[PDB]
């Protein structure tokens, strides 16, 4: 039924992958509230449906900073990708359009916070408060990759916790459709897998190291290579030596070995029976994969939502002005988008 | 705590893979060769990458009392001091410090070899000197085109083997990944009669006679051998030596069924 499930699921998405989706709103639709992320590359912001008085994360990017940074494949990759992919853990994309001077794309906004401000605030989860979540990653991994995307910067700060609880994925500037290999070095330090860091090629093994990552940091509360220097910490991640703490479960350090592992013939995710080394895995021995999927557990921690528009949940940034300049800037750059 | 600080997102610049040369001693050319050496991004690379990148590597004299970097600049070099004295110098809220020096040797800025790094000091000659300079997209071209040579296609020298016909192209490239290499000198024993059958070979470079009791097989650049690993684990029957300087692709067996299963399965398929 699950190998089904994907016949289904890969069908649906070529459909909207080919024939795509476009300027299905526009700027002065919303009104602007709060700043809630920005980073590297692009700011969210969260707004208002005039109309309708429905809220909205509102992902905006600028062309000018995108054209220097030589990230404009990354844009339609995104897009392009955030328009024909469906599933329970993806934050949907709503609505896209362009201007003089950004792009813009409207996803649902999920209230409460990202799981990095959850965690750095409480220090780390139990096992089965981690076991939870990672559940939902490598079913979401399983979804991606079996439409040949890969997704490329898994870390807390980038999945979002819904009012059940559950999971939602939100930054897929790095995300791309690879058949063969890809050569791109990029990611989050902490969480590069050695043949991104050592320009090898790579596709789908490196989303399930930095599962082993993300694992390991959520139980432990702080990630596995870490130190002064980034070069330090590609030094550790090439070494691929890992001390774990000694409360780990002798179950979970077993899972972690295997999904860090620098050899490509041994890691998880890789090999014969693929993701199901990984579902099969002890550790996940009390996970009801498709309970999971279904949203029928309960989740071992619910947000405080105190209203529609609420931002408790966030931290407060520097607001900085929506500008939209009377030129057009690359407009040729920027056409599929 | 600053365990709140998040993260950021990192990102070099895009290129797909689907020449100019710095003349420089013999000397310059060891000494540069091994003020690398230890250093992560150079560390794992093949011979001819190496030869690629030090090839790259361009020449920077500097004056007396010349910045050759400046804090907060200069994002996308990486230095080797081949000649002089200097000063190393950060400034902080604050107050400007000499935090050390070079005489004569010392390399900085690898970072920006992986992605746009500021620089963290602002460094000076104190005497008249020459560095060795690598840009990043430079640096990066030379290795990703490198690995794509490799790559696809010796995803070439595979799928031309009789037992190997009937893999998938995914399944060739998980083999493309991880297949290893080894070198060896004239009359090395690659392979001896009775051992393990642990692995099979394919030539790259050089000539590998086969032998047993004498001459059984000639190998040369496309051929394999030692392949019956892959369908018996019962020992060695022949002998693999090097003529002259011999490389080859290695492909440990029981890595290969990881990754794809027995070997015969996949002989089986229609």
């Amino acid at each position: 039924s699950v190998k089904e499930f994907l016949a289904k699921a890969k069908e649906d998405f070529l459909k909207k992958w080919e024939t795509p989706s476009q300027n299905t709103a526009q700027l002065d639709q919303f009104d602007r509230i709060k700043t809630l992320g920005t980073g590297s590359f692009g700011r969210v912001m969260l707004v208002k449906h005039k109309e309708s008085g429905n809220h909205y994360a509102m992902k905006i990017l600028d062309k000018q900073k995108v054209v220097k940074l030589k990230q404009i494949e990354h844009t339609l990759n995104e897009k392009r990708i955030l328009q024909a992919v469906n599933f329970p853990f993806l934050v949907k994309l709503e609505f896209s359009f362009k201007d003089n001077s950004n792009l813009y794309m409207v996803m649902e906004y999920v209230a409460g916070g990202e799981m990095f401000s959850h965690l750095r605030r409480i220090g780390r989860f139990s096992e089965p408060h981690a076991r939870f979540y990672a559940a939902q990653i490598v079913l979401t991994f399983e979804y991606l990759h079996s439409l040949d995307l890969i997704y490329r910067d898994l870390k807390p700060e980038n999945l979002l916790i819904d009012q059940q609880g559950y999971i939602q994925v939100t930054d897929f500037g790095f995300a791309k459709r690879v058949k063969g290999r890809t050569w791109t070095l990029c990611g989050t330090p902490e969480y590069l897998a050695p043949e991104i860091i050592l320009s090898k090629g790579y596709n789908k093994a490196v989303d399930w190291w930095a599962l082993g990552v993300l694992i390991y940091e959520m139980a432990a509360g702080y990630p596995p290579f870490f130190a002064d220097q980034p070069i330090q910490i590609y030094e550790k991640i090439v070494s691929g030596k890992v001390r774990f703490p000694s409360h780990f479960s002798s179950d979970l350090k077993d899972l972690l070995r295997n999904l860090l592992q620098v050899d490509l013939t041994k890691r998880f995710g890789n090999l014969k029976n693929g993701v199901n080394d990984i579902k099969n895995h002890k550790w996940f021995a009390t996970t009801d994969w498709i309970a999971i999927y279904q949203r029928k557990v309960e989740a071992p921690f619910i947000p405080k939502f105190k209203g529609p528009g609420d931002t408790s949940n966030f931290d407060d940034y520097e607001e900085e002005e929506i500008r939209v300049s009377i030129n057009e800037k690359c407009g040729k750059e920027f056409t599929e988008f | 705590i600053n365990r709140f600080t998040r993260r950021a997102s990192v990102c070099a610049e895009a290129y797909n893979p689907d020449r100019i040369i710095h003349p420089k001693t013999d000397d310059q050319r060891n000494r540069l060769q091994e003020a690398c050496k230890d250093i992560l991004l150079f560390k794992n690379l093949d011979p001819e990458q190496m030869s690629q990148v030090l090839d790259a590597m361009f020449e920077k004299l500097v004056k007396e009392g010349e910045h050759v970097i400046d804090q907060g600049d200069d994002g996308d070099n990486f230095y080797v001091i081949d000649r002089g004295t200097f000063d190393i110098y950060v400034k902080c809220d604050g107050v400007g410090r000499c935090v050390g020096n070079y005489d004569n040797r010392g390399s900085f800025g690898e970072l920006a070899l992986m992605y746009n790094t500021p620089k963290a000091a602002t460094i000076t000659a104190t005497s008249p000197g020459a560095l060795w300079g690598l840009d990043r997209v430079t640096f990066r071209r030379i290795i990703v085109k490198n690995n794509a040579k490799k790559r696809k296609m010796y995803e070439s020298f595979i799928e031309s083997l009789p037992f190997l016909k009937s893999l998938e192209v995914s399944e060739r490239l998980k083999v493309v990944d991880v297949i290893g290499t080894k070198v060896y000198n004239d009359g090395e024993q690659i392979i001896a009669q009775g051992d393990l059958a642990d692995s099979f070979f394919i030539v790259e470079s050089g000539e590998v006679k086969i032998t047993m009791k004498v001459e059984i097989a000639r190998c040369f650049r496309g051929q394999y051998f030692g392949e019956l690993a892959l369908v018996t684990n019962k020992p060695r029957a022949a002998s693999a030596h090097a003529i002259g300087t011999v490389k080859c692709l290695a492909m440990d067996v029981q890595a290969f069924e990881r990754l794809l299963g027995p070997c015969m399965e996949i002989m089986k398929r229609n």
